[PDB]
């Protein structure tokens, strides 16, 4: 999966070294962001408008 | 079913390819109908028209 995200970054002109030199941070950003999806959908139903 | 053989360190790279040719079909028009409303509804009667 880390080999894939380095390609996804390379596909937006962010060269691959920017991913691995930040990987655990990027994981925590993604994990935290996924966590906010639950809290948003749990706190309000009106998002499913 | 397919359990993909993932790991933290394994990649499958293709070594040969097929130039598949495939048909996509789309309609682009109906048939240009026109219905003469008075002749449909009242077919050749002045007493109707």
């Amino acid at each position: 999966f880390a080999m894939q995200m380095a390609y996804r970054f390379n596909g937006i002109g962010v060269t691959q070294n920017v991913l691995y030199e930040n990987q655990k941070l990027i994981a925590n950003q993604f994990n935290s962001a996924i966590g906010k999806i639950q809290d948003s959908l749990s706190s309000t139903a009106s998002a499913l408008g | 079913e397919n359990s993909v053989a993932y790991s933290n360190n394994s990649i499958a790279i293709p070594t040969n390819f097929t130039i598949s040719v495939t048909t996509e079909i789309l309609p682009v028009s109906m048939t240009k109908t026109s219905v003469d409303c008075t002749m449909y509804i009242c077919g050749d009667s002045t007493e109707c028209s």
